[PDB]
Order: structure tokens, then sequence, then C-alpha cells
């Protein structure tokens, strides 16, 4: 006698009725294999037949299970899901084997027919109705309604996932010597008991589940390592991801690259040194999923370097709370970064990457800060604590940066590791004007309509320049003006602009930019020995600003 | 047997649907323990996924406190909850609290758990406790009593509050009491020792209702009579350079948006040529007075700036370096109600976030005391950096609204 699982009350959204969709056209092979499935569902108690007083129905179809002769039944509840109440999903994340502690005894077993072992709410079953053609819509076919959580319904996951937790609640509390990771119907069970007592507890658990109607077939019952779990292979002292198949096709479509980049993301969690910059650049644009893209010389060198890494099989280790967490980061160029998290040298818990190019202007320090913040959040999720950081940036470099930057920023306890390429600042603007350096008053101007402009400067020594410009904007001219002053000055220079825009960029000390004009200014700023930028309000009749504004405007 | 006070959301607004953010090991344990005890005592009850609402929850330690304190981020729920001033349960604000020599802040949130919460409103208080490495799905609860940090708790509970303080108020008519969220603000003009005694009196007085019917023993001292403002200042130099006058002009040009009478004509005259920044140029007869007359205008108060209770408060903060931090509070731009400067706070010279957090707490405290409102902050920080560290340093029982900005300092306007 099975114990009944208390139903979860479910509603539709306010002012909405049930679903009313006519059956899709259905080929003979599909119409015939289904009628075999429906009668069996009525047998085990999963479905009831009566329909005439039920105006609702949802479409149904069937696709072959992955390379199997079997036919799978699916219901297009997309219309019901719109009309069904919103749920709060209790699955907040995915477990990671790097967060597992080593255990002496382990088991992995699944629940057979997860969704169909939990009863649906009595009042909501009517809306799950559906209709199946008899023999090509010649006769009036069979109707049905679900009595359990159906596949394709947006509520089925969250509901079962929560019900499974209530059933486990008493067992976990009366067996604190056990650890149970539950992900949907998959159960990982570990302990430091003698395997006899482990197999015992697993049977107590195995029966405790059956008491509420949850079977645990022996097919899905893993007893001997390695344990297949969440896409990983769990050996006693090491874990590893299941094999990774990279497409080896010579003619690359968009989707093939998307598929390619996707696997390298998944691969980056254990295989150190993965890059995906140049491969992702190939996808930039409105390129359809069918367009063949020729791999650039940089993308071919990166895809080759990634295969070099995946040739050798890599394994990660398990967590030891007695030890600190170490996270070490390395720069790999082109706004890419890789990191390894470990407690013992050369025995990584896991690895990862960070290649985000956020913004038009950036520098390595900003990015390093962002990689620390990504690694931190990832560490809190898996281990509940922040790791010690080993960064390729010197204390003096970092101290200069955050003390002078105008936004708040910080890095947790960290130490320097001399692993080139180190992160550094490529130039530093002077805080006060430079005695003896020529003073350039710069400005620029462009015609909003004709898009023609001018850029130039005037100096205290009588130096002047003005340049005509085509297909430009006020912003670009104001930058070009600064660039001219930097080219035409000595190693030390003062500069005065009324461009709030140009100053906001430079003062952040970018080392890379999507604007070549900005990159050129950067290249110049690195060559100088002392630079002093200064801002003045426009059209206030000040100094050389008044003069140069007339040159570039009129 | 306490009848519930009904509650509604603002017409045409769903409940809060906010994701829970990752929590550290030490913080999950505190909540699991705290929520196990609240469930036993019936103050909360477990729920399922059929409840579509959720609010974030973490734990904090008030200043100089070693035990954890459950803190719910009811900012979303508070904005979607009915305004209780229209219900006349709104708490009036005393204009004399900011004039007292001493003010103690007492956490009376523990009292709100004695009052039930309207059954039809409990589903809006749903929250989830996460687990390390996602060992377990979310464990969801919802409140059956007035929750801490919800703007309706002090409103519904005020009627019971004024009762408890009736004898204390009648014995001590000079003391001022003000309630904001889970906090009680008590201020008097007594000597320090005499003040702290009247607070312990108020405490035991609360025990006399605790026996009758985080913890109450903690108290934090303020001194509003000692609060000063940070005005705009023009430097006093005996010799000026082209650069000094160029910065001065820009600053005076910006300041004119606040003070209408500022003028820069006679000073601009000194910048007629095309000179080197380091050149020293003297001040003309007309310029010295123009500078002095501008200094005078920055002494007297701005015209037509006053507090409007119907308008939200905004607060901006600027990082000045060397552990210095300036801020301004306003309702309409350029009509600042207060300006200040903080320095040598915790975190100085090593942690920007800890300093900025302390500053937000400092500023919010001053807005509660002065106007009875928390301002929305314009924080000088990158979003991802703030959302990674700010909970590691929060020590208050309330959480203000905030937005992020990036405004490079072209004019050192509030500092020199
Ligand atoms: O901080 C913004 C960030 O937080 C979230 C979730 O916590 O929203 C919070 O921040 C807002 C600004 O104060 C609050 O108004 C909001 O109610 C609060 O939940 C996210 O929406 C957002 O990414
Ligand atoms: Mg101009």
């Amino acid at each position: 006698p099975i114990s009944p699982i208390e139903t979860v009350p479910v509603k539709l959204k306010p002012g909405m009725d049930g679903p009313k969709v006519k059956q899709w056209p259905l080929t003979e092979e599909k119409i015939k294999a289904l009628v075999e499935i429906c009668t069996e569902m009525e047998k085990e108690g999963k479905i009831s037949k009566i329909g005439p007083e039920n105006p609702y129905n949802t479409p149904v179809f069937a696709i072959k299970k992955k390379d199997s002769t079997k036919w799978r039944k699916l219901v297009d509840f997309r219309e019901l899901n719109k009309r069904t109440q919103d749920f709060w999903e209790v699955q907040l994340g995915i477990p990671h084997p790097a967060g597992l502690k080593k255990k002496k005894s382990v088991t992995v077993l699944d629940v057979g027919d997860a969704y169909f072992s939990v009863p649906l709410d009595e009042d909501f079953r009517k809306y799950t109705a559906f209709t199946i053609p008899s023999i090509n819509n010649e006769t009036p076919g069979i109707r049905y309604q679900y009595n359990v959580l159906p596949q394709g319904w947006k509520g089925s996951p969250a509901i079962f996932q929560s019900s499974m937790t209530k059933i486990l609640e008493p067992f976990k509390k009366q067996n604190p010597d056990i650890v149970i990771y539950q992900y949907m119907d998959d159960l990982y069970v570990g302990s430091d008991l003698e395997i006899g007592q482990h197999r015992t507890k697993i049977e107590e658990l195995r029966q405790h589940l059956l008491r509420w109607g949850l079977t645990t077939p022996d097919k899905k019952h893993q007893k001997e390592p390695p344990f297949l779990w969440m896409g990983y292979e769990l050996h006693p002292d090491k874990w590893t991801v299941q094999p990774i198949v990279l497409p080896e096709k010579d003619s690359w479509t968009v989707n093939d690259i998307q598929k390619l980049v996707g696997k390298l993301n998944w691969a980056s969690q254990i295989y150190p040194g993965i890059k995906v910059r140049q491969l992702s650049k190939l996808l930039r644009g409105t390129k359809a999923l069918t367009e063949v893209i020729p791999l650039t010389e940089e993308a071919e060198l990166e895809l080759a370097e990634n295969r070099e890494i995946l040739k050798e099989p890599v394994h990660g280790v398990y967590y030891d709370p007695s030890k600190d967490l170490i996270a070490e980061i390395q720069k790999q160029g082109q706004g890419q970064w890789t990191y390894q998290i470990y407690q013992e040298p050369f025995k990584n818990l896991k690895t990862g990457k960070y290649a985000r190019m956020r913004g038009a202007h950036t520098n390595d320090v900003k990015q390093l800060t962002e990689a620390v913040q990504k690694i931190t959040t990832e560490s809190i999720v898996i281990w509940g604590k922040t790791p010690k950081f080993k960064l390729p940036i010197q204390k003096e470099t970092w101290e200069t940066w955050w003390t002078e930057y105008w936004q708040a920023t910080w890095i947790p306890e960290w130490e320097f590791v001399n692993t080139p390429p180190l992160v550094k600042l490529w130039y530093q603007l002077e805080k006060e004007p430079i005695v003896g350096a020529e003073t350039f008053y710069v400005d620029g101007a462009a015609n909003r309509e004709t898009k023609l402009g001018k850029a130039g400067y005037v100096t205290n020594k009588g130096r002047q320049k003005v340049v005509p410009l085509t297909n430009t904007t006020n912003q670009k001219t104001e930058l070009q003006a600064i660039y001219l002053a930097l080219q035409d000055s000595g190693l030390e220079v003062n500069i005065v602009t009324n461009s709030q825009y140009a100053l906001g960029i430079i003062q952040a000390q970018p080392d890379k930019s999507e604007s070549e004009l900005v990159n050129q200014i950067i290249e110049q700023l690195i060559k100088k020995e002392k630079v002093y930028l200064a801002w003045v309000p426009a059209h206030k009749g000040i100094g050389g600003n008044e003069q140069v504004d007339k040159l570039v405007s009129a | 047997p306490i009848e519930t006070v009904p509650v509604k959301l603002k017409p045409g607004m769903d409940g809060p649907k906010v994701k829970q953010w990752p929590l550290t090991e030490e913080k999950i344990k505190a909540l699991v323990e705290i929520c196990t005890e609240m469930e036993k005592e019936g103050k909360i009850s477990k729920i399922g996924p059929e409840n579509p609402y959720n609010t974030p929850v973490f734990a904090i330690k008030k200043k100089d406190s070693t035990k954890w304190r459950k803190l719910v981020d009811f900012r979303e729920l508070n904005k979607r909850t009915q305004d209780f001033w229209e219900v006349q349960l709104g708490i009036p604000h005393p204009a004399g609290l900011k004039k007292k020599k001493s003010v103690t802040v007492l956490d009376v949130g523990d009292a709100y758990f004695s009052v039930p919460l309207d059954e039809d409103f409990r589903k809006y208080t749903a929250f989830t406790i996460p687990s390390i490495n996602n060992e377990t799905p979310g464990i969801r609860y919802q409140y059956n009593v007035l929750p801490q940090g919800w703007k309706g708790s002090p409103a519904i509970f005020q009627s019971s509050m004024t009762k408890i303080l009736e004898p204390f108020k009648k014995q001590n008519p000079d003391i001022v009491i003000y309630q904001y969220m889970d906090d009680l603000y008590v201020g008097s003009d007594l000597e320090i020792g005499q003040h702290r005694t009247k607070i312990e009196e108020l405490r035991q007085h609360l025990l006399r209702w605790g026996l009758t019917t985080p913890f109450l023993w903690m108290g934090y001292e303020l001194h509003p009579d000692k609060w000063t403002v940070q005005p705009i200042v023009l430097p006093e130099k005996d010799s000026w350079t082209v650069n000094d006058i160029q910065k001065l002009v820009g600053k005076l040009n910006w300041a004119s948006q606040i003070y209408p009478g500022i003028k820069v004509r006679q000073l601009s005259k000194l910048l007629r040529g095309t000179k080197a920044l380091t050149e020293v140029i003297p001040l003309t007869e007309e310029a010295e007075l123009e500078l002095a007359e501008n200094r005078e205008i920055l002494k007297e108060p701005v015209h037509g700036v006053y507090y409007d209770p119907s308008k939200d408060l905004i607060a901006e903060i600027q990082k000045q370096g060397q552990g210095q931090w300036t801020y301004q509070i306003y309702q309409e731009p350029f009509k600042n109600l207060k300006t200040g400067k903080y320095a040598r706070m915790r975190g100085a010279h090593t942690n920007d976030v800890k300093q900025l957090t302390e500053a937000v707490q400092k500023i919010t405290t001053e807005s509660i005391v002065i106007w009875g409102k928390t301002p929305k902050f314009k924080l000088p920080i990158q979003k991802e950096t703030w959302e990674t560290w700010w909970t590691e340093y929060w020590q208050a029982t309330w959480i203000p609204e905030w937005e992020f900005v990036n405004t490079p300092p072209l004019v050192k306007l509030w500092y020199q």
C-alpha cells in the first residue's frame, strides 16, 4: 500500500480559462503508435477517459527517442502554460563535483517515472485534457485527462522537485551521518560508513521512497565506481567531465561555431587555458545559422590551441574544508583570462575563464577586477567562502589604481604571483600642471548636417594648427584635437580642453579601445613622460580656449 | 486571539518576484538555525512552489555585535505595499529629534512577531533559503506575523506601541520618541550618564510587557546637535596661477547653478591671453572684490530651498581619495537640503566598499533623524563590485534604494 503524496494546489492566471487546441495533423505512423501508449497509462492509474462534459483539450504529437525504435509522447502544453499560474522555481543552481567532499561509500540512484509518481491537483486535471485522432480523423477518437504531473507542463518540474524534498526531510533529519544531493529525480548519497551499513541505509532509503510511491529501478542504480552523475565521472579520489566531442568539420557554419564555442565553455571548467575570443568574433553580425564563415588566421590558431589542451585527459579533485581555497589568475591577451581554483598545488578543484569585453574602452586592471568578482561569486556558490587570490598584478600597481580612480573598487585578500604577462598601468596623468611644458589649448567642431569638421590647437609659445576633417562628429574632432597636441608636443605637455567627453575617457586610463582614434591617443600617452589634462567651461571667454574655438568653428 | 489588520497592495501591482542571491556558509547556518526556531514558534511556515512570490534574505551583525540577525530585503515589497499614511497609520515625524544632545537607537523589531499578519497578505512575504553547492532545492517560508523590515509592521503595531510608552512618556515629558521600521529613536538633553539610565529604564519597561505580553539589549548613541554641514569653499591663495584661476572659474561657473548671484566676468578678464598654466598672474582691483563677493554669496543660504514631505530624497556621494567622502542630499536638483563630508571611517586607506557602505549607513541615519525618510543613493561604484561585497559590511536593519553612476570628477567641486 503506497502512501499518498499531498497534491500541490494550482490555479490558472486571473480571468483565464483552460486550453482549447485542435489536434495537429498527425501522420499514420504517429496516430497508430500512440493509441498503444494511452491505454497503458489508463491501466497504471495515470489517466482517466471521460470527456464529454470537458470542453478543454491540448495538442499531442510524438518524436522518436534519440536513435531508438521507440516512440515518445509529448503534449504541447504551451497554451496551458500561458494560462497556468506562475511558479517560483526552487532549483536555484546546479551542483558541481568540485564542491563534493571525498566519501568512503557512495551510491547514485534515480527515481523511476518521477513526474508520473506524484498526483496532480484534483481540480486542475480537467485543463490537461487532450484529443487523439482515431484513424486519421475518420471516427470520433478517445479523450483523456492527466491524473499526475505531465511532461511538458511548466508546473511539473517545480512541483515534483519540492515534493521530493518533503519526502526526504524526515530521513535526512533522522540520519545526519548521510549526505544526499538531490537534483530532480537523481540522488547522490555519500557517507563514511562501512559499505555494508551504506548499502543498508540505501535500502532503508530505497524502501522509504517506495512507501510514498517512488520506485528506484536497479538499471539506474549505480553501485560501483566510477559513478556517472550530472555529466561527470566520479572516481574515489578524482572527478572528471565526460568526454567532449569537438566538431572537426572543415567548412564551418554559424551554428557549428555556436556549437563549437558552447562546448569550450563547458570544457573550461576543468581544462585549463581555454580561449574563445577569436572563435566568437566570427559570429559577430547578423550572420544566419547557415552562413559558412572562413576561419581567420587568429581563429584557426585558437581552435588549434584548444585541441592541444583537450588531447590530454584532465581530472579535478574534491573539496577539503580544513584547507584554504586558492584562486590563481592568468592573462591570455585580447581581453581573455583564465583561472584555477585549488587547495593543493597542481590539484585543481576546478578551473574557468573570463573573456567579457564590457564597454568601448577598458584596461586590464578593470578586467582583472571583474575576474576576481566572478571567481568570488562562483566560490561562494560551491563552497560558501571566498578564496585567497594570487594575481599577476603588483601591489604597487593596484595601490596606484584604486586610490586614484574615482569610482569605489576593491579586491579581497590577495598576493602577487610573478607569472607574465603581468597587469600594469601604461601611463599616469599628472595631478598638477607641469612647469616649463608647453600649454596646448585644444578644441574641435563638426557640422551636424554636413559632417565636416576641424580640429586644432593654440599654444602659449605661439604654436598653432588646424586640420580639416570629413565624415566626423563633435566628439571625434574633440579627440582628434587632443591627439594633435600629443603628436606635436614634447615628452612633457599640458593640455586644456572643454570636452567633458574626451576627458571622461582618458582619465580612466584605458589601454585598449574599439575606437582607433582612442588607441592612437593611448599610444601617444604611453610615449609621453608627463601629461597634464585640464578642463575649462566652453564659451566663458577663457584663455586660449576662446581663441582655438574660433579656429575650428568658423 | 488578536484580530488581523487587513493589508492590500497598490492597485495594479503584483507581488515581489526577486531572486535569492548566493550566501556564504556562515550566513546560511545562521538563517537555517534562526528559521528553524521561528518555524517552531509559529512565526513562519514552509510553503511550496505554488507561491510565485519571493524576496531575498541574508544575515548581518550590527556594530560591535557577535550574534547574527536575520535581514529581509523588503525594498520591493515595501514599494508595492499600500501607503499607510493614507490609512492614517503613518507615523508623524518630530522636528525636535535632530536638536537633542543625545539619541539612542533601539531595535524593537522583536516585538512585531507578537502580532499576526493578514492571511490574505502572507504570501507576499515568501523567501527562500539556499544551500551550498545546491545540495538541496530552495527551502521556502512565509510569514504568519508582522515581519521585520516591512513598512507595514511599525504602522500596524504603532497602536500597541504608544500604549507601552504611555507611562514612560508621562514620567519623562522632555524625551522625544520616534519609530522608523524596526527602530526606536529616543533622545533627550540629559547628561550622558543620566541619558543612558533613562534608556535602560525604557528597556526594562519593554521587558515588563515582554513578560506580560538582534535582541533588545543593544543600543547605539547619536548626537544630532553636533552634526555640521560641508559648504562649497573657494581657496584662499595669495598668489594665483593660470591653472588656479581656470579651475576657479569652472567651479564658480558650476556653482552658479545653485547660487544665482555668482559672477565670473572680472575673473575671466585675467584669462584674456594664451598663457602657460604655471604662470602667476595677479588679481585686478575688480577681480579681488568679485572673488570676495562670490565668497559672501556662498556664506548665505540658497533661496527657495526647503523640505517637501511629498518628494523623495536623493543622495549623491563622491569619492575624494585618502579616505575622504562628500555627499549632498536634495529633492529637486541643485536645491540641496544638506551637504557633508566623511573621513577616517572604517576601511579608510584599504577598502573603498567598507567606507562607502559606512557612508550610506551614516547618510540614511541622518535622513531618518532629520526628515523621517531614507534617500535613494547615487552610488559612485560599478554595479557588479557593489553587489559582490556590500552585504559583507551592512550593519543596519533597513536597506535604502540605490542606483549606480559613473561621473568622472572634472571639477573638484566639493573638495580641494
Ligand atoms: O541592486 C540592484 C539589483 O538588485 C535587485 C535584486 O536585489 O533589486 C534590488 O535593488 C533595487 C535598487 O535598490 C531595489 O529597488 C530592488 O527592489 C531590490 O530588490 C535587482 O533587481 C538588481 O539587479
Ligand atoms: Mg567649443
